[PDB]
């Protein structure tokens, strides 16, 4: 299945970065993963099909809104008050099945995009 | 009708194991069985040992309201 | 809300309890299964005298292999027996009784300890089976310390990661539900109650929008326990509704074949469950089971995990198993597989002379990564499908 994401660019800390995912095809779950410059990959939000299954990273609480159409098979991460941290290649994927809860390590997801770099600036 | 290795219950005429003929378990229906009848090694931390026995068991076993000791006596005093 | 499945057609139950009937006759210690007793003790079906016969050999196997044999049960299937005797309207008494109750105890306290105070180490079998113990002692008033429920009670958040199951979020839920109906581990009884809701909505979240809870196959024990507790503020009505058109659709479709997936299905269509055990209805009326009075297909089977690697295209009748195609390849040449006796039926043990190690199994995949919801023996592949084997970490 492929997955292409969109959005992200140069964001001064204080934030309201929008990003995208659209897929080919129908999916399970479908998340989103951010990956600091040289240290692996880490767990952002999940959202499998029904409602507010809406899993969140601790880091990303309260910033957060990671929501779903499932008419267009495309989900979003609002990311509003973005800091340091923040700066990161955010990768989405997906996963045909829905297991349960908190798939969050890698691994569980087949399907990966090419990423969107979202960066945010000290000034 | 029943083979060596195993007991004749009477009445079924079921055949239950030997074993069982005489474990003060009543096995079969009429009770055939019964009536018929007649250097050390060491446990971890957080066992006990058995009052008689040389068996051990975790220590919350004790009075938790089944004799996991030969002797029972995991479960004796029971009270506060 | 509550979570009620209505009644299916009783011709559709029949001819599902029809399914599990052969087995009844097959009292061989490898095909013994108690959940095959549980399950129709729970339905509106009855196998009638072949019942009593198949608890007698249920008994016999069990207390002579495991307290004294053809292979031994492991814990797990003696908890399975204990479920079994509580459909039977029998606790687990006398001498014999008691030990078998202590070696159960002994298999949680094992696992409790592989598990660890760190919570970082893994049980060495599932955390499944875990709370299938716990509930299979709790039936017959057997009580567990609080310590062993807290493993539990932890592997049932949503970001725990033990597991992903709904199974065993479902059993575990059933384990929490027993204990708290029995008002035991007292000291343990918010987070207990805490931890049943926990899984009433990670279980309400793996729904699929087709309607099923995981898998077509996960909805029967998922069902099961959402029946058991009201769910307020949730639509449980709802969600379970949605789950029967799911699994209307998938019984007319044929997906229950497997005997294992079947009984536990079966009291879910009896409005029964496993938590119906504490106090069971051994004399409810239960209809009674009579017996039910050449395409050429090719399989490509590839092992690539294997060196050298094995892509090869295999000739078989339509409506062959997976199990089939193996043993259609071992003929041919070049293939070597091993299989070792389950509940569910045979599983993979080895292929091509590499067998699983600890935290390895043999996955089963329709290309491309699909991994299958049927067994070697339940599956049958449609024309021109590649099936792989794959060795992977659980
Ligand atoms: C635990 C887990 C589960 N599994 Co596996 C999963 N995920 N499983 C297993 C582990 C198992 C390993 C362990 N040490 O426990 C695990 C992950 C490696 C195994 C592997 C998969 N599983 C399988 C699925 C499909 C089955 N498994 C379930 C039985 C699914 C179970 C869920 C359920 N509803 O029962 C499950 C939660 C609990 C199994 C259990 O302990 N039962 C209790 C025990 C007392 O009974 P038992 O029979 O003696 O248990 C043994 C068997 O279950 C066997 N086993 C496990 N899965 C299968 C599947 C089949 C088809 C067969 C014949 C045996 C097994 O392993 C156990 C020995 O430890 C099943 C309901 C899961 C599901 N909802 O999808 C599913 C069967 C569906 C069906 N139509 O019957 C796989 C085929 C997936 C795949 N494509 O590879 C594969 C089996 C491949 C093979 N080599 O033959
Ligand atoms: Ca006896
Ligand atoms: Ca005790």
């Amino acid at each position: 299945l492929q997955l292409v994401e969109s959005g992200g660019g140069l964001v001064q800390a204080g934030g309201s970065l929008r990003l995208s995912c659209t897929a080919s095809g129908r999916t399970g779950t479908m998340g989103w993963f951010r990956q600091g410059p040289g240290k692996e990959r880490e767990f952002v939000a999940s959202h499998k099909w029904v409602a507010g299954s809406t899993y969140y990273a601790d880091s990303v609480k309260g910033r957060f809104t990671i929501s779903r159409d499932n008419a267009k098979n495309t989900l979003y991460l609002q990311m509003n008050s973005l800091k340091s941290e923040d700066t990161a290649v955010y990768y989405c994927a997906a996963s045909s099945q829905i297991f349960y809860g908190a798939t969050t390590s890698i691994k569980d997801f087949n399907s990966w995009g090419k990423g969107t770099r979202v960066t945010v600036s000290s000034h | 009708s029943c083979p060596p290795t195993k007991f004749q219950c009477r009445t079924s005429g079921l055949c239950v194991p030997l074993t069982w003929r005489c474990d003060r378990d009543l096995d079969c229906s009429d009770g055939s069985d019964e009536e018929e009848c007649r250097s050390r090694l060491a446990c971890l931390a957080g066992e006990l040992r058995c009052t008689l026995s040389d068996d051990c068991i975790p220590l919350t076993w004790r009075c938790d309201g089944h004799p996991d000791c030969p002797d029972s006596s995991d479960e004796l005093g029971c009270g506060t | 809300e509550m979570c009620e499945i209505p009644e299916m057609d009783s011709h559709l139950v029949e001819k599902l309890g029809q399914h599990l009937l052969p087995w009844m006759d097959r009292l061989s210690l490898e095909h013994l299964n108690p959940s095959i007793y549980v399950g129709l003790r729970l339905s509106s079906l009855q196998a009638g005298t072949k019942e009593d016969l198949y608890l007698h050999s249920l008994k016999l196997g069990y207390q002579q292999c495991l307290l004294g044999c053809q292979g031994k049960p492991s814990m797990g299937q003696l908890a399975l027996y204990l479920l079994a005797l509580r459909a039977n309207c029998e606790f687990v008494r006398g001498h014999k009784g008691d030990r078998l109750v202590s070696q159960l105890k002994w298999f949680l306290e094992d696992e409790k300890r592989a598990i660890g105070h760190d919570h970082k180490g893994h049980p060495h079998t599932s955390y499944y089976q875990y709370g299938l113990g716990i509930l299979a002692l709790c039936l017959h008033q057997k009580r567990v310390h609080d310590s062993v429920v807290d493993k539990l009670l932890y592997a049932v958040e949503p970001f725990h990661q033990g597991h992903h199951s709904v199974d065993t979020a479902a059993m575990a839920g059933l384990a929490f539900t027993c204990l708290k109906r029995s008002n035991f581990n007292p000291g343990r009884r918010q987070r207990i109650t805490m931890a049943i809701r926990t899984v009433q909505e990670e279980i309400l979240k793996a729904q699929t929008p087709e309607g099923h809870f995981g898998n077509v196959y996960s909805t029967p024990l998922a069902l099961q326990f959402l029946m058991t507790s009201p769910m307020r503020g949730a639509e449980l009505g709802t969600a379970c509704l949605k789950a029967r058109v799911a699994l209307l659709a998938s019984l007319q479709d044929g997906a229950f074949q497997n005997a294992l997936m079947i009984s536990q299905l079966l009291p879910v269509l009896n409005h029964k469950t496993y938590i119906d055990l504490i106090f069971p209805d051994c004399l409810a009326p239960r209809v009674m089971l009579e017996p039910a009075a050449q395409e050429i297909i090719s399989v490509t089977l590839q092992v690539l995990s294997l060196l050298p690697p094995y892509r090869q295209s295999i000739s078989v009748l339509a409506g062959s198993t997976v199990e089939d195609v193996l043993k259609k390849a071992h003929e041919l040449g070049g293939f070597t597989y091993e299989t070792q006796a389950s509940l569910s039926g045979p599983y993979l043990t080895s292929v091509m002379g590499k067998a699983a190690g600890e935290r390895e199994f043999w996955q089963l995949l329709r290309d491309p990564n699909t991994p299958l919801l049927q067994g070697i023996a339940d599956y049958r592949p449609k024309d021109g499908e590649t099936i792989e084997l794959r060795l992977v970490s659980w």
